């Protein structure tokens, strides 16, 4: 345990908190709360209770079943057979409908399944959304998290919902597996002239990086300053105090600038939340608006001009 | 628009500003939106037809 | 010009070297020794930067040397001298201006170290910037020492760099199946997932609903109890980013790394190894 | 604002006159253009 | 981004859409960035920036309203805060020159040891017990099943010589953790308390080393008023004390190193 | 204009400084925003048109 | 200087320096961007046509 | 000095050092990058026409 | 020395130690700069020529 | 700000003697340059 | 020693340890982004007269 | 060394852990950056030529 | 600063003095040089 504020040397117990007194109408939290040392020497150890009421209960029920679903018809190709199932795990997965059936509710054989268990895994997420605006609201929270939870949901609904349905084939749709779906976004890129011009594509990858980058600069700088009590930030956003008061002065003399205990936070959130904004949208415009982005930038002088070292004829105009 | 009567009681829940500007921005916003949605497909008043295609004849 | 709070903070001392001589604030930033290094390297760097643009492919005179930020480049030499300085023209640009980084990035960094040394802070920050360093560090010099040619990094061209990912990227197939690339992307994605977490939860228990107080700590751990279960923790969390941030960085470093000199092959077919496993 | 009346017309008035001192040499400008380097 | 356009199509008319959004953003951003610290004090560096200006890119923003919880006042961001005090003189007349600490910099408060006066009330849970106590105190709380126990352990010091040895720690209600160390200084006899964040362990020889100040320097540690609770206002001035000892501890540590 | 009388009392919610810099904002950008998106698309007047190629007719 | 007469009431909103150097800026700004755009397909001056006879011929 | 002998009562508001310095630091950044942006693309008196070509000629 | 009969005064204004050296860091990166651009293009007289030819009758 | 009027010509002469000294150093150089090689 | 006249009052705003270990770091890398850029194509003695064919003498 | 008959007053204002093992490391550093150079330029001694009849011929 | 003039006075021909003695050192290396290999 190297203190760098890295591993709590020691721990503590106390009687397991049943969470906060909820309003009325909200079911009784459950579970008896756990502890774990090791997992305590990261940072709490405590665990549960957790809530579950019609929204949640729905839920839970209703994405599992997409995921039974699609671990069925893994293990299905592979003829059953475990043994060949935890062999091809990476590369079995629930492949979607064919394009010869459009949007139309293919068979269980030729796609369905995939649909079924899409549906199930696509209001599973709406309903969970839902089921965390309950758990803000039942505590005087706002929905900071929801606004957010929602903007990835929009990115999600990009793969199937407004951008497939709006190309009318099945077919331009994620399939259900770990590494098939890896060639769904490396052939989506070539099918559409490389994301790298594609402009909104690379304005998210500038949150995926920012993202990455703000929360290893604030990560850290609240544990540099953990000494001086930096990360209590809430008696902090109310009554500024040292740890925010020498935090910043850190940053203003390395940059130049700098936001407040709080405000930062909110930065943080438009640069991830803003991450999937730009994401659901280079990818809304792709297939629909635009077909190949390479073109497209140079149409717009984009595309850098390199040299001709190398170039290859074309057996086509010539025969 | 008779209603105009008792809709007077609505300024009493929505505040003065908070729905004030909250439409001046949603206007700002549709509007540029629509010309934006206009230009594309339905007529590009701008290039299209007239007078467009003088920018090649005499223009170079 | 000094914060509500600044003049207080603004000790002397705690410097690494010459600091007496350059120990002092221009505006809101400071200098001390590695101050002023920085910036003997960011002009010297950034303006051969625009002498690139300047000049261009082949000339100044020439079609292609263009000013569009977007097709501004400035790719290294060949991968002919492997080790060897290029015309300054033919890479030698490149290669300087590298030089350039490293003295702007690492002492940027130093800088950061004494910075935190006068505040009495932890050194998390520089550390942690450390690994971002330590990344460019492999994109330039350790790969392509492995490599044996300078030539194999990645040009400077705010779109001229993405090629080089491409292809570098395809040089080994669906470079989508690279186990370090594969894990280090998971971190990215936690990471966002931690942000877009963190951020909102704090402003939503100090800006609660109209007419309500700002919430405690006591309520952000049963918060995420209530639709998890478990709350890793105040700290934690500034514990469990820092990480993610790191991790990602460091593995995707890994990643790059393992392509090419510890693996010439098609990165999907290195997961054949599991494949030939006596027991399928 | 922090000023009263006296002195924000007097500024105004430095201000303003001088404001036009570009107005003109900006006309100047594009117009010794318009009689070199026409456009259109 | 061009400065003239020939090309026109809906990909780039939601891109600029985009950066309207975004120049906005940023800015909404900035405004939240000024809720602590600015108005600046002085002008030794005129304010830099493409575009210099009064008091940044963008006006200060309207004060937001916090209603704290229960038996709490309120707070407003931003507020008009008085003006500190410094204790220490200017290294040179010229601007931006650092302000060399009066006395014993160990002690004056300058800097590292330098605090800003937090509220002189005390943090509470969510139903109104002090947040962080002793365990003198905290009934339920008790040493994880397997972890050390650190009360009794002896605290060293940064010169090696031992300073004291602990008679208690402080635990917190609110997040379960160890915050604080109840530390009984051997010299003055008093009792100090010690910040997690600078107390390091040596399960070994059973100790909580600690490199911030010399184990003479936990003599004169900022005592606390009352010692079944930890005021803001004290707490915050305390592990700044040691900051001090971070950088003011010996001599060699502000001395350069080359 | 009419009501331009009733019209006047505005000022008592919103501020005087808040709307006003705010148009010249909101107006300066589209200003450049205008140029910019006729600059291209109809009446390339920069490119387009006349007058004729100085590089070519002025060149040659 | 005519407006002048009666707009000096305008100071009372808006500061002297603020508005005085926040433009200094934009200016600066608007300046730079436009002989750029002017400089990029609009006809170039610098070396687009002439005086480049010994541009690219005094060279060989 | 048609107009700043009589705006001279403008340093008033803006202090010496302030403004001073903010136009000395920017005559460089502009130096460097006229200077510079003529070197591209307007002429090249470096190798663009005189005095000899050397690496063409001096070399041999 | 013809400005700098009054430019005594400057002092105040720039201090010492800091933009003392703050000026000697610009040249140091200028410095290099020009050697560097103009090593470049114009006439790399590193390796492009005499004397000795030493580059020309090694390599060669 | 930084001295009084008596510092600032003390300052002012000494280095200005210096500023030179480098420019004088600098055309020597820079003729020097002209002369051998010339460019253009 | 020309300069030695009056330079001698410099040692008030330039501290010795630092400047002079300052110049150290400084001078050090300097030279060796000399033979660097030098070393690299005015000539690389390593292999370019003699007596450098080691390897196409020895390898073949 | 010259200059070494004053320069013991050197430890007077540098501690002895400070440039004792400071060199050390950019010996290290320069030591084994050099010969990393020098093997690649003129003599790639590392395999170039001889010995190379038990490697190679014993390859064959 | 940190010292006066008498005191600065005695160190600062000290220096002074070494970087000659490796504005010179250094002479020499420039020279050797272009006396076996010559440059321009
Ligand atoms: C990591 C793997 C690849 C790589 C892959 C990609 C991919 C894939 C993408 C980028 C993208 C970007 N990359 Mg890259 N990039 C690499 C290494 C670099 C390095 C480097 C020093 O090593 C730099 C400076 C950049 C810089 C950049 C930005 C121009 C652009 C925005 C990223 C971002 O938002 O981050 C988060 C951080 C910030 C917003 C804050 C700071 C970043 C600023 C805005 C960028 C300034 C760069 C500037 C032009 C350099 C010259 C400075 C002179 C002083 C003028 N890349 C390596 C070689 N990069 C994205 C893009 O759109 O490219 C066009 C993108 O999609
Ligand atoms: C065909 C192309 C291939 C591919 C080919 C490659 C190649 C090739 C590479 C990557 C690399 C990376 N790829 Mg990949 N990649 C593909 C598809 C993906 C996908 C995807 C969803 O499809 C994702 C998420 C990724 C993700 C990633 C990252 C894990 C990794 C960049 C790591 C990093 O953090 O550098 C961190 C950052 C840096 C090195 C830069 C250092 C920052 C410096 C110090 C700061 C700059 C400051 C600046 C000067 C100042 C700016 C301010 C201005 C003054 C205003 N790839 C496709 C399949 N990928 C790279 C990698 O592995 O790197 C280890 C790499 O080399
Ligand atoms: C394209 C056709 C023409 C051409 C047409 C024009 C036109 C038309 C105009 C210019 C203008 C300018 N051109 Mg031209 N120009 C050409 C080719 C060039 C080339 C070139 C290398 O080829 C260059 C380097 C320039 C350079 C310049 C600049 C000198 C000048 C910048 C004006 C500006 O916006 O200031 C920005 C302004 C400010 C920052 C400040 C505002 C000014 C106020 C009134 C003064 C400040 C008061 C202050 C408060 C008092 C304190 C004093 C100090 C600030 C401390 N042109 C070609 C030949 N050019 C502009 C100009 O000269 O205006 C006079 C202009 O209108
Ligand atoms: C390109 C055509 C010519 C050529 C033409 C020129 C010309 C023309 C000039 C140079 C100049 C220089 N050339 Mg040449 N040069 C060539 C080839 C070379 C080669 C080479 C390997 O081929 C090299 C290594 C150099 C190297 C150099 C530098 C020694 C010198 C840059 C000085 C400077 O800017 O300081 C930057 C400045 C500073 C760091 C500080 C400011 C100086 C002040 C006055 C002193 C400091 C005062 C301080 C406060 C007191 C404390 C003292 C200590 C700091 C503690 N040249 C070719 C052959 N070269 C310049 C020169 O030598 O001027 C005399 C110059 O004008
Ligand atoms: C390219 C044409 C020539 C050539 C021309 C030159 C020229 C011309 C020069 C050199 C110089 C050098 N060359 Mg050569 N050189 C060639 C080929 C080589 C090869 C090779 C493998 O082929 C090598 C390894 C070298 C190596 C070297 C270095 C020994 C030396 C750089 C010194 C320096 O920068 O100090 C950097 C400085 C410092 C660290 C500090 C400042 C120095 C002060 C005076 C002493 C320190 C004082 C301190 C405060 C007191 C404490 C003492 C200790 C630090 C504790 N050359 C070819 C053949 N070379 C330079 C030289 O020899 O200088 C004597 C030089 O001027
Ligand atoms: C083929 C050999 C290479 C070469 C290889 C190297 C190598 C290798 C090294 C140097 C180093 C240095 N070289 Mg050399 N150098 C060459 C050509 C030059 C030229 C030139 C104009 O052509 C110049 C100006 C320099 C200048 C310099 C210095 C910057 C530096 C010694 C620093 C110092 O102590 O400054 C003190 C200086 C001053 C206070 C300023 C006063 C200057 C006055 C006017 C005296 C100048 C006279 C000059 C030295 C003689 C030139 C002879 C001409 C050929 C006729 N070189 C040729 C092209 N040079 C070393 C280095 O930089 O270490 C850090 C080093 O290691
Ligand atoms: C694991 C580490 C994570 C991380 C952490 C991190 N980054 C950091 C820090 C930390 C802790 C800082 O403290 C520092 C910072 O912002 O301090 C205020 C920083 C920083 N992270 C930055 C960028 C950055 N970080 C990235 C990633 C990450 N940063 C990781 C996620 C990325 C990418 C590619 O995803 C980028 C682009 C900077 C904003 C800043 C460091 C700024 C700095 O030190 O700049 C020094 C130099 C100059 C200003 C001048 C450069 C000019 C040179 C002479 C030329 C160099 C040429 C260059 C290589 C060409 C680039 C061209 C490209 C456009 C193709
Ligand atoms: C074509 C054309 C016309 C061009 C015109 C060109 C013109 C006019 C040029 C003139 C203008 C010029 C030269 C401007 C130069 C401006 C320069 C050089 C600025 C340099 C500064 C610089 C490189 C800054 C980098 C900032 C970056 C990229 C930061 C990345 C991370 C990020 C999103 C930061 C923003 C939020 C902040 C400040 C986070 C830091 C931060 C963190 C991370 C905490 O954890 C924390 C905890 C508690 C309190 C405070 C903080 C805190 O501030
Ligand atoms: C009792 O008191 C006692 C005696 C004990 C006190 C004792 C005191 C002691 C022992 C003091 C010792 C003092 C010492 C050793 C002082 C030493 C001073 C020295 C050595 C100073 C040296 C200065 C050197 C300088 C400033 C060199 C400057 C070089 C410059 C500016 C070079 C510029 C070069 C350029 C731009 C090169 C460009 C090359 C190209 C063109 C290739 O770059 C692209
Ligand atoms: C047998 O299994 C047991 C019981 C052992 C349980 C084990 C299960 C296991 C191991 C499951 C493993 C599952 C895995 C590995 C799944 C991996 C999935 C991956 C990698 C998915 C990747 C991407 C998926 C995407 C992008 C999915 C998008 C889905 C969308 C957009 C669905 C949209 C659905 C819509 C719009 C439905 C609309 C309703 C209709 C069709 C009626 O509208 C007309
Ligand atoms: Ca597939
Ligand atoms: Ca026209
Ligand atoms: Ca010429
Ligand atoms: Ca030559
Ligand atoms: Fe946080």
């Amino acid at each position: 345990p190297e203190y760098q504020n890295i591993f709590t040397a020691v721990q503590v117990r106390a009687p397991a908190y049943p969470g906060v007194p909820l309003p009325k109408g909200n079911l009784p939290r459950i579970g008896r709360p756990i502890f774990s040392y090791w997992l305590g020497k990261i940072g709490d150890a405590q665990i549960g209770p957790i809530y579950l009421g019609l929204t949640g209960t729905l839920s839970i029920f209703f994405g599992l079943v997409a995921i039974s679903i699609i671990g069925f018809n893994m293990l299905a190709s592979v003829h059953w057979d475990v043994f060949q199932f935890l062999k091809h795990f990476f590369w079995l997965g629930l492949e979607p409908p064919p394009p010869q059936y459009g949007l139309r509710i293919p068979p269980l054989s030729e796609g369905g399944w995939w649909l079924m268990a899409g549906l199930f895994l696509t209001l599973s997420i709406l309903l969970w959304w839902v089921r965390t605006y309950k758990r803000a609201e039942a505590l005087g929270m706002s929905q900071h998290l929801s606004w957010a939870f929602a903007a990835a949901i929009f990115f999600y609904l990009v793969l199937g919902f407004i951008r497939p349905v709006m190309m009318g084939s099945w077919a331009k749709a994620v399939p259900f597996g770990i590494f098939p779906h890896l060639d769904w976004t490396a052939a989506f890129s070539i099918r559409y002239g490389n994301l790298y011009y594609n402009p909104f594509h690379m304005l998210s990858i500038a949150f995926l990086y920012g993202s990455a980058l703000l929360f290893a600069m604030h990560g850290a700088t609240i544990l540099s300053v953990s000494r001086f009590g930096g990360d209590r930030e809430i008696d902090q956003i109310t009554h500024r105090g040292t740890a925010a008061e020498r935090a910043a002065l850190f940053w203003r003399w390395t940059m130049g600038f700098n936001v407040t205990m709080e405000s930062i936070h909110r930065w943080a959130w438009w640069c991830a939340v803003l991450t999937v904004i730009t994401a659901g949208i280079g990818i809304l415009l792709s297939g629909t608006v635009v077909d190949n982005w390479y073109l497209w930038a140079v149409k717009h002088g984009m595309a850098p001009a390199y040299p001709e070292v190398v170039t290859a004829v074309n057996p086509y105009e010539t025969a | 628009f008779t209603m105009n009567a008792n809709l007077y009681k609505i300024w009493l829940i929505l505040d003065p500003r908070r729905v004030l500007v909250s439409i001046v921005a949603f206007q700002i916003v549709l509007g540029l939106l629509i010309h934006m949605i206009v230009l594309s497909t339905d007529l590009n008043w701008l290039d299209d037809n007239i007078p467009v295609s003088y920018q090649a004849l005499g223009k170079k | 010009a000094m914060l509500s709070f600044e003049k207080k903070y603004r000790v002397r001392g705690g410097t690494l070297i010459g600091g007496d001589l350059f120990d002092f604030w221009v505006g809101p930033f400071y200098v001390g020794f590695f101050g002023v290094v920085g910036f003997c390297f960011t002009l010297l760097g950034v303006l051969l930067i625009v002498w690139g643009a300047t000049i261009g492919p082949t000339g100044p005179t020439s079609d292609l040397q263009t000013y569009n930020l977007w097709r501004i480049s400035i790719a290294p030499p060949d991968l002919s001298y492997g080790l060897r300085m290029a015309p300054l023209t033919e890479g030698g640009l490149w290669q300087i201006i590298t030089i350039c980084a490293a003295g702007a990035f690492i002492s940027w960094a130093l800088r950061e170290v004494e910075i935190c040394r006068k505040l009495g802070i932890g050194f998390h920050v520089p550390f942690a910037f450390s690994f971002a360093i330590g990344a460019y560090l492999v994109l330039v010099f350790v790969r392509p020492l492995l490599m044996g040619a300078w030539g194999h990094g990645f040009p400077y061209g705010i779109l001229s760099h993405l090629d080089w990912v491409s292809n570098v990227g395809y040089q080994f197939l669906h470079f989508h199946y690279n186990p370090a690339h594969m894990l280090a992307i998971s971190f990215f994605f936690t990471n966002c997932l931690a942000l877009s977490m963190h951020g909102s939860l704090i402003l939503s228990v100090t800006n609660p609903q109209k007419g309500e107080p700002v919430k405690t700590s006591e309520h952000e751990n049963t918060f995420f109890r209530d639709i998890v279960g478990y709350s890793i923790g105040a700290l934690a969390i500034h514990r469990l980013g820092l990480f993610l941030a790191l991790s990602a960085a460091f593995w995707s470093a890994v990643c790059i790394l393992i392509s090419g000199p510890f693996w010439t092959r098609g990165w999907p077919e290195w997961w054949n190894w599991w494949l030939e496993l006596p027991l399928w | 604002t922090g000023l009263t009346d006296d002195e924000a017309k007097e500024f105004h008035a430095i201000f303003m006159q001088s404001m036009y001192a570009w107005f003109g040499l900006v006309v100047i400008a594009h117009l010794l253009a318009w009689l070199y380097r026409p456009w259109l | 981004s061009a400065g003239i356009t020939h090309y026109i199509d809906a990909a780039q008319i939601t891109i600029w859409a985009f950066w309207l959004f975004f120049f906005g953003l940023i800015i909404y951003l900035r405004r939240e960035d000024k809720r602590e610290g600015y108005p600046l004090d002085s002008d030794r560096t005129e304010r830099s920036g493409g575009r210099v200006k009064v008091v940044g890119f963008p006006d200060l923003p309207d004060p937001k309203t916090f209603v704290l919880p229960h038996n709490g006042g309120t707070v407003v961001a931003p507020r008009v805060e008085a003006p500190v005090a410094v204790n220490a003189t200017p290294f040179s007349p010229a601007p931006g020159s650092p302000l060399v600490p009066n006395g014993d910099p160990m002690l004056s408060g300058f800097g590292p040891a330098a605090s800003p006066d937090r509220p002189k009330h005390c943090d509470l849970t969510f139903e109104g017990l002090p947040k962080i106590v002793p365990m003198r105190v905290a009934k339920e709380f008790s040493i994880a099943e397997g972890d050390p126990d650190p009360r009794g352990m002896t605290v060293v010091g940064l010169d090696g010589e031992v300073a004291g040895t602990v008679s208690d720690v402080w635990v917190d209600r609110s997040e379960p953790q160890i915050r604080y160390l109840e530390v009984e200084v051997a010299a003055n006899k008093k009792k100090v308390l010690l910040p997690i964040g600078f107390s390091r362990f040596d399960k070994k020889a059973r100790k909580v080393k600690v490199d911030a100040i010399k184990a003479a320097h936990f003599a004169n540690v900022p005592t606390l008023s009352n010692p079944d609770q930890v005021t803001l206002y004290e707490e915050d001035k305390v592990c700044a004390y040691y900051a001090g000892g971070k950088l003011y501890a010996t001599a060699e540590r502000a001395g350069p190193l080359l």
